[PDB]
């Protein structure tokens, strides 16, 4: 995986209802991962390794 | 760390619930039970497991409509343990009614 | 004669498992020795033999018994 | 030696180890590393366990070991039992006897810890801070009570002198002396017959059985406590985990020397009278021995394990280094069988098979060895090692009188039923590959590509009996699981046959008036062909108008040369019909059943071999090839395509108008391209006609072609019209994972050229395709393995059942047309005393008989509609099964026998099908929908019709409609047999009024799920509500309210004028009408709309009893029961009023339906149709038979969706094996309202019922649990729970005192025996019977 | 503590399968880490709520192929045991067969 700026729909894995959520998780060359998350009360959160 | 040490350990937070709170009704324990079924269970997957592997507790369930709808594995058994644990705490919860009656 | 299927065999003693034992019993004899077989061998085995010995219906449960205490009695 | 059959694992007495072994030890000097000679006593050396070298000893004097029982200097004299390292094993003698951990922590505290006495307090006076004090009185505190250092002090100050307290296990050894068992568990009694606590009972019950395990064991419980302990021999140690060291520098050296030594100080500072701290110490020291040397000592999850801490555990090395799964599972020395590359051998009669030539002179090398022993041609074995090395003549000589009639096994890998291995006989083949019987392809699941298979030789004469009397391929014809044939021949004799036996117009030969017939000498000599017209010749024919014989006719048939030729094949006189047609695998596998249903066992198999070879014989002379011309392009495809592509055209057309959408443009894509394949696939089929012609013109037909794909698409073998439309023609839709399919498919075919983008577009239906063979095989392989693990301890061990009751056989099928007959289901199984014709007083059987195809033709002959069976579960057998109820035994034909294994070949049957189900019936589109026009429920077959569970609604049209939940029809066939199980909605819409029979069209249904059966009686205006908001907030002329959140029933109005029935709520209620509008009767007033069969993981859940989503709940016996019948504050729906009491009376949260509203009394197994159905709930109300339907028919359900066919007797076991664990409420002898076995309970009822009693314990009602404790239900320790910890199964059966008493298959599998089926219990009645005889 | 039983039993068994089947590459070499996934794994769900309490196996996934889509919580906590089996025994079945072509004496 090349380092940029990636998109996912996520299908409604972990709230399985049918909703999407959509995320940017930046790659970088080397060093941590940033995610971030959308909520089932539509809020955002963010994922650090 | 078994089934009897989790056991004794709501046993014993349901006792403190009910010289706390002072109920004397049985359509009153919801707020409490489920509150001893919330504080009895670990955090640590390790810990949960552990029950597992000791006599006093099964896979199969009572109703099936207490289990959420996942994907994974520790939710499912998490929710059996409270599905085990406030199976034991109605009949618990009974008999500490009794002894709350009579002891005080 | 290569046997086929020992079903002609189950039709004198119908069980298909008492049929591997007495068979066995029968055949231990004359594989040791001090026993002459009453068929004579068409070119094979101890075991075609015993199946046509069954087959033919000449030793059962009875004649194995009446056999064994004739060679206890006689040794 | 004995055999073991039932031995108890009762607890060692000290008397009994005293007289194991007897002698005095000290001063332990056991191993010196330096001299490596027999040294003094000691303990676990060389002067223990007799000599080290088997025959001689080193003592100084009396080496021959005259006397026996004395040990005089260095070495063991008796042995008196056994051989040299079977004999007694030793004694170690402690001044303190500590107790064995097993019963202190029992994971947790379940045996040998209960004394109304805590684990933690027991735990602590264990520990160096605390004791327990005995022999009290007198005081104010008891003996069970806890004390400290200070406690205690103040507790001698007080009572003074004759104070007893002892730090070790001897206070509890007084105290267990002290305490009496009898008046322990009279009290127990007492207190559950007193108290009324819920977890009370549970554990009261524990205690009691417990302590009945105590007295009726007749053993002391203070044996537990170890005193004198027996060691384990030096060699019974395997090699350690890491590398390779010695026996003496083993792991278990190191805790053995230190037990001993703490042993010794102990003694040591017991001679010297050492203080109190210090004796406290060493006894500490020494129950921290012990209890380090038994188990690990964890208490917890044991987060870390100390570096690999040398033999923590005895159980660890019970359990996992020597391996309780010693047996059978790790494959253990396959032993002179090995592999090859499967090859076809083209001869070698059915029970026959090649084998290589330099693997057959090394399988059987022993017995080359014996036999040159034997002829006196080899004198020593290494002349023998030699004459083999030579390889001479005379070696092949004896290699052939070996190999001359010896059998042997073939054994695939795969192995997922009983025929995977197969009994042949070998005969030499040039080479290093394995020839094989042709037809036996479909029983190893398996082509010819390379596969291997092991080659097992029998070693010894039983070996050689087991192989040629069951195991043999001519011994298996039929199925073992459906009743099929399974040996089927794959298109070579087929397409021989089907060549052999096809008719041509104007060929050379005519008008053949032949005796013989012998029609093949005119084909080999000149002028004939085998495929001429029809001509009449003369064929003799038997048949069976005589019973035991046969009736010869004579008559001139018009046929073909084929079919004259193919006659002198058949033996005895076949029916004539049966080859007079066109054969493909349909036909021949038809012949060869009659063949074998006809002329038995002994026929067939020759019929079968000489079929075989004529097929061989002439598909050779046959020589079909596959070329260009064969294959045809339709001449009007093309056009075809461009219709469709013009379709398209339109459809994107429509795509520029803003008409279609998305979705419904790629339905009509589907649809357009699938009518397009349909027309291309006609005109394929209209074009495969006339193209190999012979010279003939001016027909109608014109000359059918005999080209090698329309053959093999005819003959239906091989060729399927599935991939002739994808070789010619066009191929299609593909396969994708995603679900979704391009909007233009491939036009062309494999004729053709294709596109790049065609063929990178066909690979993904490769790619969904190749990922469904690696999945599913270990769930597969699991579901097996946990059917063999409930279902191994059911073996037929009686002769007659002795029944009256059995289940009911019905004839059910699925939706739509006919899937099943009765006439399979009637066959096999033996029927009951009476079958009943419509005409009065007339029977059939006597009593009983074997169901074979007479008494089927004599069943189709006549009029039949139910058939009584002797069947499973009632009359159950004590100790197996008696099994004449399973009658025709599949893959013979003969009675049932004794000894046959029943359950492993259920495993089996339910196994045997695939990796994934292929239900899609088409391609990835398909426009699945749920109801085009209507659901279209109406009768097909002739007959009157009975409505059931229906009522009488009264309706201002003709037609009188229901609002029944469940409603069935029964149909007339031929004496009341239904063979139509339509699903009929709820309340559906009848067309045709209630109490009127008809037969013969007039569609009586027409159902729409959009409507609803809440319709009015009475004509009258609508019930005058209050309309208010917040009830109109439901989901799936408006809704006023809504019983959900709160339609509830109210008065019906019965006049025009005045404003004045029963209204069920479903779930969804929305008001279609308006509060004071005229309507009438059976008009719409609301409507509104509101089990789970079929897949892999369904059959885990009807194998494993699991409790489903939505539960039911019966009803019982009559009582008052209505809407609301006094409904409480909270958690609706209590029924309170029962006339006749039966104080039975059920809380229900109020998630469930509303249950009755119709029959005010009800009856004990009324349906309520609550969704799911639950089957405890059944088998405790109804009773064994709705289970048993429930299960057998959802099973067939499952089966019936891919094709697959199953006999329910496999099924039925299985349920069988689920049925145990049988709760009890009257309480008997030895039982107070607990679950036992169900033959435990049979054998106490008839020891109530026989000599004494009237009737103690009765009433007990059976369970369903499934796969976890019906698999852990084996009351024998040796398969009770073999993947689970040993010492913790030890533990309970030693304390319980329970017997093995031979029930079992896996049982004598992990012990190691002779099981109980086959022959084996042929030796185990001989046994039981020379037994008995002296 | 239960975990370290497994895996020496999986690496006795393996290493007997790699000595029967006597194959010596690193690329037809699977069918023996089959036969270690499908025997050394614990059959009911005493042993598998047993092993994994102890140490050296987690939750996580190194494939996403191996993981299985099923409400059955025993089914999934079997292939756990069996992928995290085969993971911890490649690296450990090459070892052996570095160590494997001079070991008999032959």
């Amino acid at each position: 995986r090349s380092p940029g700026v990636f998109f996912d729909s996520d299908k409604g894995k972990t709230h399985s209802s049918g909703k999407v959520l959509y995320n940017a998780r930046i790659i970088p060359y080397r060093g941590s991962w940033l995610d971030f998350e959308f909520d089932p009360k539509d809020n955002l959160f963010v994922r650090i390794d | 760390m078994t089934y009897n040490n989790v056991f004794d350990h709501a046993y014993e937070m349901l006792k403190e619930n009910i010289r706390y709170d002072d109920i004397r009704d049985t359509d009153d324990l919801h707020d409490a039970i489920h509150m001893a079924a919330d504080n009895a269970v670990p955090h640590y997957y390790a810990d949960i497991f552990s029950v597992m592997a000791s006599e006093g507790i099964d896979l199969e369930f009572e109703d099936s409509g207490l289990m959420p709808d996942t994907k994974d594995v520790i939710r499912i058994l998490q929710a059996r343990i409270y599905e085990q644990l406030t199976i034991d705490l109605w009949e618990d919860a009974e008999d500490l009614l009794n002894e709350y009656l009579e002891e005080v | 004669m290569a046997r086929v299927t020992v079903q002609d065999a189950v039709e004198k003693i119908g069980n298909r498992f008492d049929l591997v034992l007495v068979a066995a019993r029968r055949a231990r004899q004359m594989q040791v020795g001090g026993k002459d077989p009453l068929v004579p061998e068409e070119n094979d085995k101890t075991t075609v033999i015993a199946l046509r010995e069954i087959e033919e219906g000449l030793i059962n449960n009875q004649i194995l018994d009446v056999r064994e205490r004739q060679e206890q009695q006689e040794q | 030696t004995e055999e073991f059959d039932a031995i108890k694992i009762a607890l060692a007495s000290p008397d009994m180890i005293r007289s194991w072994s007897f002698g005095e030890v000290k001063k332990p000097e056991t191993i010196n590393y330096r001299t490596f000679k027999p040294e003094r006593d000691g303990l676990f050396c060389a002067r223990i366990f007799g000599p080290v070298k088997d025959y001689e000893c080193l003592c100084g004097k009396y080496k021959r070991l005259k006397h026996r029982g004395v040990i005089c200097e260095k070495c063991g004299v008796e042995v008196t039992q056994t051989k040299v390292r079977r004999e007694r094993m030793g004694h170690i003698e402690l001044a303190s006897p500590t107790a064995h951990i097993w019963f202190l922590k029992s994971l947790p505290s379940r045996i040998g810890l209960l004394l109304d006495m805590p684990l933690r307090d027991i735990e602590r006076v264990l520990y160096f801070e605390s004791y327990v004090v005995i022999e009290g009185g007198m005081t104010n505190l008891e003996r069970q009570q806890i004390l400290t250092e200070e406690q205690y002090l103040d507790a001698l100050e007080e009572f003074g002198d004759e104070f007893d307290a002892k730090m070790g296990a001897e206070a509890i050894q007084a105290l267990l002396k002290s305490m009496d068992l009898e008046q322990e568990c009279e009290q127990l009694r007492e207190e559950l017959n007193e108290t009324n606590s819920e977890t009370k009972r549970k554990k009261l019950t524990k205690r009691i059985k417990l302590l009945e395990a105590f007295v009726q064991s007749g053993n002391k419980p203070e044996w537990m406590i170890l005193t004198v302990l027996p060691v384990l021999p030096p060699d019974l140690r395997p090699l350690v985990p890491l590398d390779g060291g010695r026996f003496a520098t083993s792991d278990l050296n190191d805790l053995y020397r230190r037990v001993i030594n703490r042993n010794n100080r102990l003694k040591r500072l017991l001679d010297l009278a050492a203080p109190d701290i210090i004796v406290r110490n060493e006894k500490r020291m020494l129950q921290e021995a012990v209890d380090a040397l038994l188990d690990n000592g964890r208490r917890g999850r044991a987060i870390t394990g100390s570096n690999k801490r040398p033999l923590k555990s005895l159980a660890d090395m019970i359990k996992g280094k020597q391996g309780r799964f010693r047996q059978n599972l790790l494959g253990k020395r396959v032993d002179y069988s090995g592999r090859s590359v499967i090859t076809v051998g083209p001869y070698l009669r059915l029970h026959q098979c090649g084998l290589p030539k330099k693997m057959a002179l090394e399988l059987f090398k022993p017995f080359i060895y014996g036999k040159l022993e034997l002829r006196g041609l080899a004198t020593t074995i290494k002349a023998a090692k030699k004459m083999v090395e030579r390889e001479e003549a005379v070696v092949w000589d004896i290699l052939d009188e070996v190999i001359r009639e010896h059998p042997v096994l073939l054994n695939r890998a795969p192995t997922l039923h009983r025929l995977g291995i197969q009994a042949f006989e070998p005969v030499l083949i040039e080479g290093k590959a394995i020839q094989l019987h042709p037809l036996v392809c479909a029983a190893y699941n398996a082509d010819f590509d390379g596969d291997q298979m092991a080659v097992h030789v029998p070693l010894t004469l039983e070996a050689q009996l087991e192989a040629r009397a069951l195991m043999m391929s001519t011994n298996n014809i039929l199925s073992p699981a459906n009743g099929e044939p399974i040996i089927v021949p794959s298109q070579d004799v087929v397409l021989g046959l089907y060549y052999m036996t096809r008719d041509c117009v104007n060929a050379k030969g005519e008008g053949m008036v032949l005796t013989g017939p012998k029609e093949a000498e005119r084909l080999y000599r000149s002028g004939l062909a085998s495929l001429h017209a029809r001509v009449k010749v003369r064929i003799t024919e038997y048949e069976k108008d005589a019973n035991g014989e046969l009736v010869a006719k004579t008559s001139l048939k018009d046929t073909t040369v084929g079919r004259a030729i193919l006659w002198m094949i058949v033996p005895k006189g076949l029916p004539y019909s049966i080859v007079n047609q066109a054969l493909g695998k349909k036909a021949i596998s038809k012949m060869l059943n009659t063949c074998y249903r006809i002329l038995g066992l002994k026929p067939t198999v020759i019929f079968a071999d000489q079929i075989m070879y004529t097929g061989f014989a002439y598909a050779a002379r046959s020589g079909a090839s596959v070329g260009i011309d064969d294959m045809v392009i339709p001449e009007k495809k093309h056009e075809i395509i461009s219709e469709a592509e013009a379709e398209v055209a339109e459809i994107q057309e429509q795509f520029q108008s803003g008409l279609v959408t998305a979705g419904e443009r790629y339905n009509k894509v589907i649809d357009i391209w699938a009518a397009a394949n349909d027309r291309v696939s006609k005109a394929m089929m209209d074009n495969l006609q006339t193209e190999t012609v012979i010279n003939r013109d001016g027909q109608e037909e014109k000359q059918v072609s005999f080209n090698s794909i329309y053959m093999m698409a005819d003959s239906g073998a091989r060729g399927s019209a599935a991939q002739i439309r994808q070789l010619a023609g066009m191929r299609g839709l593909m396969a994708k994972p995603d679900g979704s399919i391009i909007e233009t498919p491939i036009t062309a075919n494999f004729r053709e050229g294709l596109n790049v983008l065609q063929y990178f577009i066909s690979t993904h239906g490769a790619r969904k395709g190749l990922a469904d063979t690696a999945l599913k095989t270990a769930n597969s392989g699991y579901l097996t393995r946990r059917l063999v693990d409930v279902a191994q301890d059911l073996v037929v061990t009686e002769d007659d059942c002795g029944t009256h009751e059995g289940i009911m056989m019905t004839p059910v099928i699925e939706g739509g047309d006919v899937k099943e007959p009765l006439r399979d289901r009637v066959l096999g199984r033996v029927t009951a005393e009476d079958v009943l014709k419509p005409g009065t007083a007339d029977i059939l059987v006597p009593r009983n008989t074997l169901l074979h195809e007479q008494w089927c033709d004599l069943l189709e002959e006549n009029s039949v509609d139910a058939v009584k069976v002797r069947s499973v579960v009632s009359c159950d057998t004590d100790f197996g099964v008696c099994a004449h109820c399973y009658g025709r035994d599949l893959a013979r034909g003969h009675i049932i026998n004794k000894g046959e294994a029943i359950g492993v070949i259920a495993a089996q049957s339910i196994g045997e099908p695939g990796t994934q189900l292929t239900m899609r019936t088409f391609h990835i589109g398909g426009a699945a929908s749920r109801a085009a026009a209507e659901s279209s429920i109406q009768v097909k077959n002739k007959g009157s019709i009975k409505l059931s569970n229906v009522k009488s609604v009264v309706n201002s049209s003709g037609k009188l409609v229901i609002t029944s939940r469940n409603t069935e029809l029964k149909l007339i066939d031929e004496f009341g047999r239904t063979k139509e199980s339509y699903k009929v909605p709820y309340g559906a819409v009848l067309a045709k009024g209630d109490g009127e029979q008809v037969a013969g069209g007039e569609t009586v249904a027409n159902w729409d799920p959009h409507t609803m059966p809440v319709i009015t009686e009475v004509s009258g205006f609508v019930r005058f509500t209050d309309m208010i908001d917040g009830q109109t907030i439901t989901r799936q002329s408006l809704v006023v309210l809504d019983s959900a959140e709160r339609r509830p029933a109210l008065k019906i109005v019965d006049a025009q004028g005045n404003d004045v029935a029963q209204y069920f709520l479903p779930g969804k209620a929305i008001v279609q009408l308006e509060d004071g509008v005229q309507i009438s009767s059976g008009d719409t007033l609301a409507r509104i709309p509101q089990d789970i069969t079929g897949g892999l993981p369904r059959v885990a859940d009807l194998f494993e009893a699991r409790r489903p989503k939505e539960p039911a709940i019966l009803a019982e016996i009559s009582g008052i029961v209505s809407f609301g019948k006094e409904t409480k504050g909270k958690r609706r729906l209590v029924i309170t009023p029962v006339d006749g009491s039966d104080p039975y009376e059920e809380m229900i949260p109020k998630w469930r339906q509303l249950n009755v509203f119709e029959g005010e009394r009800v009856e004990r197994g009324d349906v309520i149709s609550d969704g799911p159905e639950a089957p405890h709930d059944i088998l405790r109300l109804r009773g064994v038979h709705a289970v048993t339907r429930y299960i057998v028919n959802e099973v067939q359900d499952v089966y019936r969706l891919q094709g697959v066919k199953i006999n329910d007797k496999h099924i039925e076991v299985i349920v069988r094996q689920m049925l145990r664990k049988a709760t009890i409420v009257n309480a008997g002898s030895s039982d107070f309202l607990e679950g036992e076995q169900v033959e435990y309970s049979r054998v106490k009822i008839a020891n109530r019922e026989l000599e004494a009693n009237g009737k103690v314990g009765a009433t007990y009602s059976r369970d369903l649990l499934g796969i976890t404790k019906a698999s852990l239900a084996t009351e024998s320790f040796i398969s009770a729970a073999s993947f689970q910890e040993t010492t913790r199964v030890l533990t309970e059966a030693a304390v319980a005192g329970k017997r093995d008493e031979l029930r079992g298959l896996k049982e004598n599998v992990i012990v190691g025996r002779l099981i109980p089926a086959g022959t084996g219990y042929a030796y185990h009645q001989d046994r039981m019977r020379r037994r008995a005889a002296g």
